[PDB]
């Protein structure tokens, strides 16, 4: 039994930012991995970025690397989203998840709600 | 780098018979992993690792695969089991399959 | 306190020909104790594969296939050398080969590890000078001499095998120096890399030289490219 | 057979702070068996670390601690303090300690964990871009920036073929790049390198 709370939705003004959090619960936070998802109506799922607990400088794709950056709170136990310089086409829905690790062998085991953003 | 292709996008599959679905990459996998998207809800985790079977999962579901070529059956097919199926792998980053659509 | 060495840190061969991999125990006879060897196929577990005793029977494992590299130990030289038949694309791995060394106190021993072979299998190689091609890279002007510090540049291109071993020392010590070095890039048909050092006011006043260990080599020796001292 | 799965495929620590990495022993008993660590710090080099009962490598008893739990049937390293050179692979060997009639002794190893290693926060420096060539090859060095974003260029530039630059650590914490660029023509020409905000150039630096 682990929850990963996020939020409903949000709305936004074109050219803004979004600020999107992920919080975990349950499990140890700094074990695990957490990644974002982004996914669409209509769509094929992409991987924008993950990151380990106390990290810096984590991975992100080729194709959000620009507009994504992931950051973690460790005494918040949450993991945070900021998207910057988004368009009319950045609508979607972005899950967060845990990599579970020992013989899941980084399978996205429990999954967040999602949060349906829109502009 | 790996991609992985599912085909067919959407596939017809009557009640009552077992099915399987493929997912495909362009190179060798070591583990592959298995997520079920019902309508409106977030994917959950079906079989992890290779046909290792996620907990809270009904035993009818299992997964067979090996070197590149990978696929999951289901033993009965049942009306709760309308869902989207995307496969999913680690190579240093994670990749997705493009998703199959399950039908009564 | 003996060192495993492999004298060759990688080994291309046509596929389907015999491959000869060899490691040398260094200033220090095996005697009772059994020597090892262990394979590395990429993104898989290193498993032991094979072992020959003081006795002379030879271990193996689940499948090996009987015929299929056979190991010989030469205590004339202290070499154990592994041979593999028929190599295939299966076949092409990274080999290992280590011995358990008694320590002082009783009852305690270390099991330690040559430093690898990564044996690699192509197509039909051509001879055409594949040997690293150098070039020296003199620091520039007021540099050196308003740092107080000497940067180098070992260029290399235009070797065909995956790994190659670079590493500098001064000709008058014989260890090494700490470098850096970034890692090769795909070419139109080979490789190439490069490698720089800083070397503080002390080794400044000495001449430097480019170590560069490849299987292509001429005459199968360290590659020898001399940088003139600072001074 | 006999499994270890490492907890982590790839785990990144930074300089300073305790890490711990764990080999799990999906077999009969933890206890029974001898547990080794072996790093590969280099391409293909190994290093013994640690043998099951208190007999560390060369130099690592003072960096690294090993211990073994029954509870949870596993196998603990812990790094004591990560680094440049500490950074690597590390892989778990199990000893079988043999059987009544089996004496080989093999090794039965765990895959490697890619451990990667960050510095830590300094403020930010200038980099000190020095041209350097050899006929119609040139590289400059840019040789003392912490950040690790970097925008390249180089002046009248005509080569056929564009280098990537290459982004190391300095022992000092500040990383290290050298761009290089070989020229059909116009070899005779320095290297502009910006970094933070607008242009650092080798000219008028020379
Ligand atoms: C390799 O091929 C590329 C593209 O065809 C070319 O630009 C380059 O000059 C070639 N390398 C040679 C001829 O050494
Ligand atoms: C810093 O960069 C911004 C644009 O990125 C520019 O407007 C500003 O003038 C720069 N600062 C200085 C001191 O030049």
């Amino acid at each position: 039994q682990v929850q990963l709370q996020q939020p409903g939705a949000e709305l936004v003004k074109p050219g803004a930012s979004v600020k999107l959090s992920c919080k975990a619960s349950g499990y140890t936070f700094t074990n695990h991995w957490i990644s974002w998802v982004k996914q669409r109506p209509g769509q094929g799922l992409e991987w924008i970025g993950n990151i380990f607990p106390g990290s810096s400088s984590p991975n992100y794709n080729e194709k959000f690397k620009s507009k994504a950056t992931l950051t973690v709170d460790t005494s918040s136990s949450t993991a945070y989203m900021q998207l910057s310089s988004l368009t009319s086409d950045a609508s979607a829905v972005y899950y967060c998840t845990r990599w579970g690790n020992y013989g899941y062998y980084y399978a996205m085991d429990y999954w967040g709600q999602g949060t349906s953003v829109t502009v | 780098q790996i991609v992985l292709t599912q085909s067919p996008a959407i596939m017809s599959a009557s009640l009552g018979e077992e099915i399987t679905l493929t997912c495909s990459a362009s190179s060798r996998v070591n583990y592959m992993h298995w997520y079920q998207q019902k309508s409106g809800t977030s994917p959950k985790l079906l079989i992890y690792s290779t046909s290792n079977l996620a907990s809270g999962v009904p035993s009818r579901f299992s997964g067979s695969g090996s070197g590149t070529f990978y696929s999951l059956t289901i033993i009965s097919v049942e009306a709760e089991d309308a869902a989207d199926y995307y496969c999913h792998q680690w190579s240093s980053y994670p990749t997705f399959g493009g998703g199959t659509k399950l039908e009564i | 306190a003996g060192h495993l060495e492999q004298p060759q840190i990688s080994s291309t061969k046509t596929l389907s020909k015999t491959a000869r991999l060899e490691c040398v125990v260094s200033g220090i006879t095996i005697s009772a104790t059994s020597v090892y060897w262990y394979r590395e196929r990429p993104g898989e577990v290193i498993q032991f594969l094979v072992s020959i005793s003081y006795d002379g029977t030879v271990r193996k494992e689940s499948g090996i296939p009987s015929g299929k590299f056979e190991v010989d130990r030469i205590p004339e030289t202290s070499t154990s050398t592994l041979t593999i038949h028929n190599v295939e694309k299966q076949d092409i791995a990274t080999y290992y080969c280590a011995l358990w060394e008694a320590q002082q106190e009783l009852g305690k021993k270390i099991k330690v590890f040559g430093p690898g072979t990564k044996l690699i299998i192509t197509d039909k190689q051509l001879d055409a000078d594949v040997s690293p091609k150098p070039t020296i890279f003199l620091p520039s002007i007021a540099e050196t001499k308003l740092q107080k510090a000497g940067t180098y540049l070992c260029l290399l291109e235009k070797f065909f095998p995956d790994v190659i071993k670079i590493h500098w020392q001064e000709k008058k010590s014989n260890t090494i120096l700490g470098s850096q070095e970034g890692n090769t890039m795909k070419t139109n048909d080979t490789y190439m890399k490069f490698s720089w050092l800083t070397v503080p006011e002390k080794s400044l006043d000495k001449e430097h030289r480019c170590i560069v260990r490849h299987e292509n080599n001429k005459n199968g020796v360290d590659q020898e490219i001399i940088f003139p001292p600072i001074k | 057979a006999i499994e270890l799965v490492p907890e982590h495929q790839t785990v990144p620590v930074s300089i300073g702070v305790p890490a711990t990495l764990r080999c799990s022993m999906k077999g009969e008993a933890i206890g029974n068996y001898y547990i080794n660590w072996y790093r590969k710090t280099q391409g293909n080099t190994m290093t013994f670390i640690y043998r099951e009962k208190d007999i560390y490598g060369p130099g690592f008893k003072d960096n690294f601690q090993g211990d073994i739990d029954i509870a949870k049937n596993l196998a603990v390293l812990k790094i004591l303090a990560p680094s440049e050179r500490d950074e690597g692979s590390y892989y778990c060997a199990c000893d079988t300690l043999g059987m009544g009639g089996e004496y080989t002794d093999k090794l039965i190893f765990g895959k490697g964990t890619r451990v990667t290693v960050e510095p830590r926060s300094q403020p930010h420096t200038k980099p000190s871009v020095f041209v350097m060539k050899n006929g119609t090859n040139v590289a400059c060095l840019v040789k003392e920036f912490y950040p690790k974003d970097i925008r390249i260029n180089l002046v009248s530039s005509k080569k056929i073929t564009e280098f990537d630059p290459a982004i190391v650590i300095s022992p000092s914490g500040k990383y290290n790049a050298v761009k290089l660029g070989k020229y059909e023509d116009s070899n005779s020409v320095t290297c502009s390198v910006q970094h933070d905000n607008k242009t650092v150039h080798s000219t008028d630096f020379e």
